[PDB]
């Protein structure tokens, strides 16, 4: 068995502080979209049929 | 201000310390933690509980006496 | 000497165990508040009592950090609480009272 | 040698937040020092961003606030942060003061008395802030409190009419309160720096009240991360009020514009003033109510003079611990009575709780420390 | 001004070029992310959630 | 009985080396070896063979506070590789750059080592020394110093800053100095029959052979600035040290602060 994922994460990304920062700023970019996309999906699901974007199609023209 | 090396005089005291990268940050968190929280509450519950219970009694009585004072009577 | 003085001593041992500094291994004179008289008395302690006071305070501060206490076997027994600082503090106060009585004349 | 230690600027930051020797055993009750600093900064940022849209004139003071919550981008989140941040400010202030009573920190006279001045100026700040939206409670809260100053003998009315700029709370009163509400938080921050100047002369107390010079640790990383964690809990408490219950602590009357003719039925302060509002109404006399109302807070400056115990902290003083929580529950009683009408039996309870407040601080708690000294034979 | 012209000072520049190039990427990616700069972000696969 | 058990267990012919150095032919030594050491059980004692298992290194700190002593002693180190590892040559070159200092040295401010220069100019210590202690598959690599109670922090700061400087930004000229210091140290030490006899005996147990001086020169000449940066980072950068303190050490930095001195945020 090769070394664990956390071990290869350290030597490859976290050892240098510069790459440690590049990992964070790149991880912040994808986390924002993935979290906002998922979080909004939970809010709209809990409030199905009540928000304006659900009743929007009725008043198209 | 005060600086390290000018604080006070200590002699004959040894201190052993482990690096944080070689020990657990949550060692026996529930095993020893929960018994210690029960001990910490039991050792202080008789100091803190009575006055807030005394408030809860005054709060309950005074709110009951308040409503029943304005309600009408056959007089 | 009588049954009533054992009840005054009985409540003093109760308050002692209620004060709870014996649970940290401390003694009564370890807990005293350091004013100028107390600081001088501590300054006059012999080397052995000073070093013992320092480690008990250090050990109690270490316990207070962890919110822990010692086992009951290692608590300070009320009968064994040594007033190691009172004879020094009584003499420091007596000297100050003399300086304060000369200042009146 | 080391740039962090020798540079004229960094050495002050280094000797305050980095290399400061701090006790190894200070508990969560010591986190409220930094949290007060955060609340003060948080109130200044949101306060400034509200001043970019608020106007201090009666014809538009109410609607300019409405203009923020409706039209301004994220104005509603900035306002409720400001209103609830003030309440979090007073939560932290009361924990901060209570920590000092219980653990004996008041023995630092200069640090403590400057704290009393910080409590008064923060109270005066929030009192003037509540006038600015110019709602019903904004007007009538200002009326009942400022009228108390007329009870001062021989200069009462002249002093009240000078603070008003007229004959009642009016246009001139609203504008200057905005100016004073602006200037004071910076005067507060400067006094908070002197508050730290006298503190670092001695270092922090600790839960035991025993000196910790034999066991000190650097403030960084141990208490930098502990204050960051504590600050994170503060944002949780604030945002729970802002995003799920922004109208819980506020009064609905303030959503009605001011009306000098129509009086609301129940004029109640914010929760952080109810204890002192109760003490005011429990005294029948007017001038006596003002003195008791001012003595309710200035009494804190007397605690160092009323310290009888040979021990500093209440940690090893059970008989004083019970009286300490009797002071909290008695203050929780005055808080409760303050938000209730002045009718039977609340009148009698408010008078008993008022006497119990001053009796606990002046008589009972000093007497307990003496009894505790005798039980330990010193 | 001309103290820093020699073999050693060129060796020091060599050793810090990989680091200085990475901090520039941290600053660049941090500037694009902080401002939602659509000129660069539109080319990234997963952050195309714009719907022009 | 404990001692005789220790002797019969360990003083066995396959685990000993008869070394000699000076005016003598190897024949008469080997003859004398057969003449006197033949009567010794060897090559099969019993099923009682000792074997050295690995030894765990632990990042940790031991602090013996004693304010009666006039100067503090501090020893800080990381885990070294062991006897047979080729990295010891490059490590000794890096240690030679940092070097060592004493208050009786004449150079003072003009010394090449930045730690020695700053230590002498600002009077941060009475002495310091680097070391690379070697054991089987492990070792202690670091430095030891002694200083006034108000110089423990400055001394630790300058020391760690030189480990980090060599890990990240070592230069070619100073590395040549470390190679030249090592060449002089190696030849100056093997001067006399007793040093050479020690080098023979110890090497046969550790290396299983005598490494000629010409081979040490080959490994030293292979070292350059890139080797030092790679080799120092392999053992120093972002590693948990073992710290030992003794004396007036109130100003000895906390272990977390010491651990933070093992990396640079700028790198
Ligand atoms: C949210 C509202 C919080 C209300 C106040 C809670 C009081 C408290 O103990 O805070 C925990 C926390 C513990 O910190 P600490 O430094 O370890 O001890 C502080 C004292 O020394 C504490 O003195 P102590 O050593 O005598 O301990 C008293 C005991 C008090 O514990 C209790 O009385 C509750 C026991 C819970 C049992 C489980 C029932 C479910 O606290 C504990 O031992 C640890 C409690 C851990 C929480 C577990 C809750 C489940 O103290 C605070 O944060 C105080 C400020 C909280 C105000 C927040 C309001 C905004
Ligand atoms: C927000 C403003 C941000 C300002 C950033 C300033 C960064 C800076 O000055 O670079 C120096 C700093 C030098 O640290 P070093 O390379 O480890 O060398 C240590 C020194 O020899 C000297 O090492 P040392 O042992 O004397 O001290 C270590 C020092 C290392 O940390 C620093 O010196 C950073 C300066 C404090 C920044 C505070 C953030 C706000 O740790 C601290 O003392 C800072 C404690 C922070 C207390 C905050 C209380 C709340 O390098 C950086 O951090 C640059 C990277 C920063 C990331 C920027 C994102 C792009
Ligand atoms: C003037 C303004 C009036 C406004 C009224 C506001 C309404 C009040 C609402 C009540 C909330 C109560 C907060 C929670 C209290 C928890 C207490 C606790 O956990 O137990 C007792 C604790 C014991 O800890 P020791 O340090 O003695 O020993 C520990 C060894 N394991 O001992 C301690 O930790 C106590 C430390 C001090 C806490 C301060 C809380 C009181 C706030 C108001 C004080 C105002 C004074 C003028
Ligand atoms: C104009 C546009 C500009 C945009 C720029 C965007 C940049 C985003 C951040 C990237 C910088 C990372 C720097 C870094 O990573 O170096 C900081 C430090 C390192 O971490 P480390 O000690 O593991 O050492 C690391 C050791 N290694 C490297 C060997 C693993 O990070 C920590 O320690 C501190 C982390 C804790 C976070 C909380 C701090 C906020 C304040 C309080 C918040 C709540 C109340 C206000
Ligand atoms: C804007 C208002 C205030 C701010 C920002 C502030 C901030 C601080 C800070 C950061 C500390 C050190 C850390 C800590 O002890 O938690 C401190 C300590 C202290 N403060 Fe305040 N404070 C304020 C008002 C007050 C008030 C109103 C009092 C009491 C009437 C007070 C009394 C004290 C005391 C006695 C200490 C020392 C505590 C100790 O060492 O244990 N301060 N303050
Ligand atoms: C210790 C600092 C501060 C405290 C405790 C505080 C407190 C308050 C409170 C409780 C209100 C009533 C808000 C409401 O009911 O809607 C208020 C209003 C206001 N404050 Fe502050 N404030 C502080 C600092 C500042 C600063 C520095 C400024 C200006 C730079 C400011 C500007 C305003 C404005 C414009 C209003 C009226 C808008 C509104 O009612 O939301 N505040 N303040
Ligand atoms: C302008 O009125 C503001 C009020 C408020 O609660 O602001 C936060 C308020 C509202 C209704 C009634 C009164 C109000 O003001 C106040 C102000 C107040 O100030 C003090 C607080 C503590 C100790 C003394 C005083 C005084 N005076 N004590 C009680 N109520
Ligand atoms: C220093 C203050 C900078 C203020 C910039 C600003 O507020 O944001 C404007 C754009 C928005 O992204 P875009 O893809 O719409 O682009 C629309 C272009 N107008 O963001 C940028 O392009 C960032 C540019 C940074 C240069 C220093
Ligand atoms: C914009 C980003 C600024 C980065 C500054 C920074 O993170 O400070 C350093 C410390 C951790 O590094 P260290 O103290 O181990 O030093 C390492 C020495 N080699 O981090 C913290 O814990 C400090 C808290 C800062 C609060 C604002």
């Amino acid at each position: 068995v090769a070394p664990t994922l956390t071990a290869r994460l350290y030597s490859l990304l976290f050892r240098r502080t510069s790459t440690f920062a590049l990992t964070i700023v790149v991880g912040a970019l994808f986390f924002e979209r993935a979290f906002d996309q998922g979080a909004d999906a939970i809010y709209e699901h809990i409030n199905e049929g009540k928000l304006w974007k659900h009743i929007k199609h009725k008043y198209e023209n | 201000g005060r600086q390290f090396g000018h604080l006070t005089r200590v002699r004959h005291v040894i201190t052993y310390s482990l690096s944080p990268f070689e020990q657990r940050a949550f060692p026996h968190y529930f095993s020893k933690g929960i018994p210690n929280v029960l001990r910490r509450t039991r050792a202080c519950i008789l100091r803190v509980a009575p006055p807030f219970v005394a408030f809860y009694l005054v709060y309950t009585w005074g709110t009951q006496e308040f409503e029943k004072s304005k309600r009408k009577n056959p007089a | 000497v009588s049954a009533s003085s054992r009840w005054l001593e009985g409540i003093r041992k109760w308050y002692y165990n209620a004060a709870g500094f014996n649970k940290l291994g401390l003694m009564r004179d370890d807990t005293i508040h350091e004013n100028d008289d107390v600081k001088e008395a501590i300054r006059r302690l012999p080397e052995n009592l000073y070093n013992d006071r320092v480690f008990r305070i250090k050990r109690a501060l270490d316990l207070s950090m962890r919110q822990q206490i010692l086992p009951k076997e290692q608590w300070t027994k009320y009968e064994e609480d040594k007033s190691y600082l009172e004879p020094y503090l009584k003499e420091v106060i007596r000297e100050r009272k003399e300086r304060e009585e000369w200042a009146k004349k | 040698t080391n740039i962090r230690k020798s540079h004229p600027l960094m050495k002050i930051v280094n000797n305050a937040f980095i290399d400061l020797p701090a006790p190894s055993n200070i508990s969560s009750w010591w986190n409220f020092g930094s949290l007060l600093g955060i609340c003060l900064i948080l109130q200044i940022l949101t306060g400034l961003f509200l001043a970019m849209h608020y106007t201090s004139d009666t014809t538009t003071a109410f609607s300019s606030v409405t203009h923020i919550c409706r039209d301004v981008n994220y104005g509603w989140i900035i306002r409720y942060m400001h209103a609830n941040g003030a309440s979090m400010f007073f939560i932290c202030l009361y924990m901060h003061v209570g920590r000092g009573l219980y653990y004996g920190s008041y023995t630092f006279l200069e640090t403590w008395n400057i704290g009393v001045i910080l409590l008064l100026t923060v109270m005066a700040t929030a009192f003037m802030g509540y006038v600015l939206p110019w709602g019903q409670m904004s007007f009538w809260g200002a009326t009942v409190i400022t009228n108390l100053l007329s009870a001062i003998p021989y200069i009462g009315t002249n002093l009240v009419e000078w603070i008003w700029g007229g004959f009642s709370v009016d246009k001139a009163t609203l504008t200057r309160f905005f100016a004073f509400h602006f200037i004071l938080p910076f005067i507060i921050m400067a006094i908070a720096m002197v508050h730290l100047l006298f503190l670092h002369e001695t270092g922090s107390n600790n839960p035991t009240g025993i000196s910790s010079d034999v066991d000190k640790i650097p403030f960084h990383p141990y208490y930098t991360i502990k204050d960051i964690l504590g600050a994170l809990l503060l944002i949780l408490a604030l945002m729970l009020l802002v995003l799920f219950a922004p109208d819980l602590l506020g009064d609905p009357d303030n959503y009605t514009p001011a009306n000098p003719l129509n009086t609301p039925p129940h004029i109640k302060p914010e929760w952080y003033f109810l204890f002192a509002y109760a003490i005011l109404r429990s005294i029948p006399n007017k001038l006596g109510g003002v003195l008791a109302l001012a003595f309710s807070i200035l009494i804190l400056a007397l605690i160092p003079l009323l310290h009888t115990s040979k021990q500093r902290s209440m940690m090893f003083r059970p008989l004083s611990q019970c009286l300490f929580w009797a002071l909290v529950a008695d203050l929780l009683t005055l808080t409760w009575i303050g938000g209730q009408p002045v009718e039977h039996p609340y009148i009698t309870i408010g008078q008993l709780a008022s006497v119990l407040y001053f009796l606990l601080i002046l008589v009972l708690m000093p007497t307990a420390g003496t009894i505790e000294n005798k039980l330990l034979k010193w | 001004l001309t103290r820093f012209l020699g073999p050693r000072y060129r060796q020091l520049a060599r050793n810090w070029v990989p680091t200085a190039s990475l901090w520039g990427a941290v600053g660049a990616v941090g500037l694009v992310w902080a401002t939602d700069w659509r000129l660069i972000l539109d080319w990234v696969p997963y952050i195309n959630g714009k719907f022009k | 009985a404990d001692l005789t058990e220790y002797l019969s267990r360990h003083y066995k012919a396959p685990r000993m080396v008869l070394a000699a150095a000076g005016g003598l032919e190897h024949r008469q030594l080997l003859d004398l070896a057969q003449k006197h050491f033949s009567g010794l059980s060897g090559t099969y004692d019993e099923d009682a063979v000792p074997t050295l298992s690995p030894c765990r290194f632990t990042g940790s700190q031991i602090c013996h506070r004693e304010d009666g002593l006039p100067l503090a002693h501090v020893a800080i180190a990381v885990e070294g590789p062991g006897w047979a590892h080729p990295d010891n040559v490059a490590l000794q070159v890096a240690n030679a750059i940092i070097g060592h200092y004493d208050c009786t040295y004449g150079g003072g401010a003009h010394l090449s080592s930045p730690l020695a220069s700053i230590a002498a100019t600002n009077k941060l210590c009475q002495s310091f020394q680097t070391f690379n202690i070697c054991y089987a598959d492990t070792g202690l690599l670091g430095a030891h110093f002694v200083c006034d109670h108000m110089s423990i922090d400055d001394m630790m700061f300058v020391l760690q800053g030189q480990w980090m400087r060599l890990c990240t930004s070592a230069t070619e000229s100073e590395v040549l100095r470390g190679k030249n210091l090592l060449r002089n140290a190696l030849v100056s030490h093997l001067d006399g029959t007793t040093p050479v006899c020690e080098d023979i005996g110890r090497s046969l147990l550790t290396y299983g052979r005598r490494i000629p001086l010409a081979e040490w020169e080959s490994r030293i000449a292979e070292v350059d600035a890139r080797v030092v940066r790679e080799v120092c980072s392999k053992y120093f950068y972002d590693q948990c040290p073992a710290v030992a303190g003794f004396g007036p050490i109130e100003q000895l930095p906390d272990y977390n602060r010491i651990r933070s001195g093992m990396f640079w945020l700028r790198f």
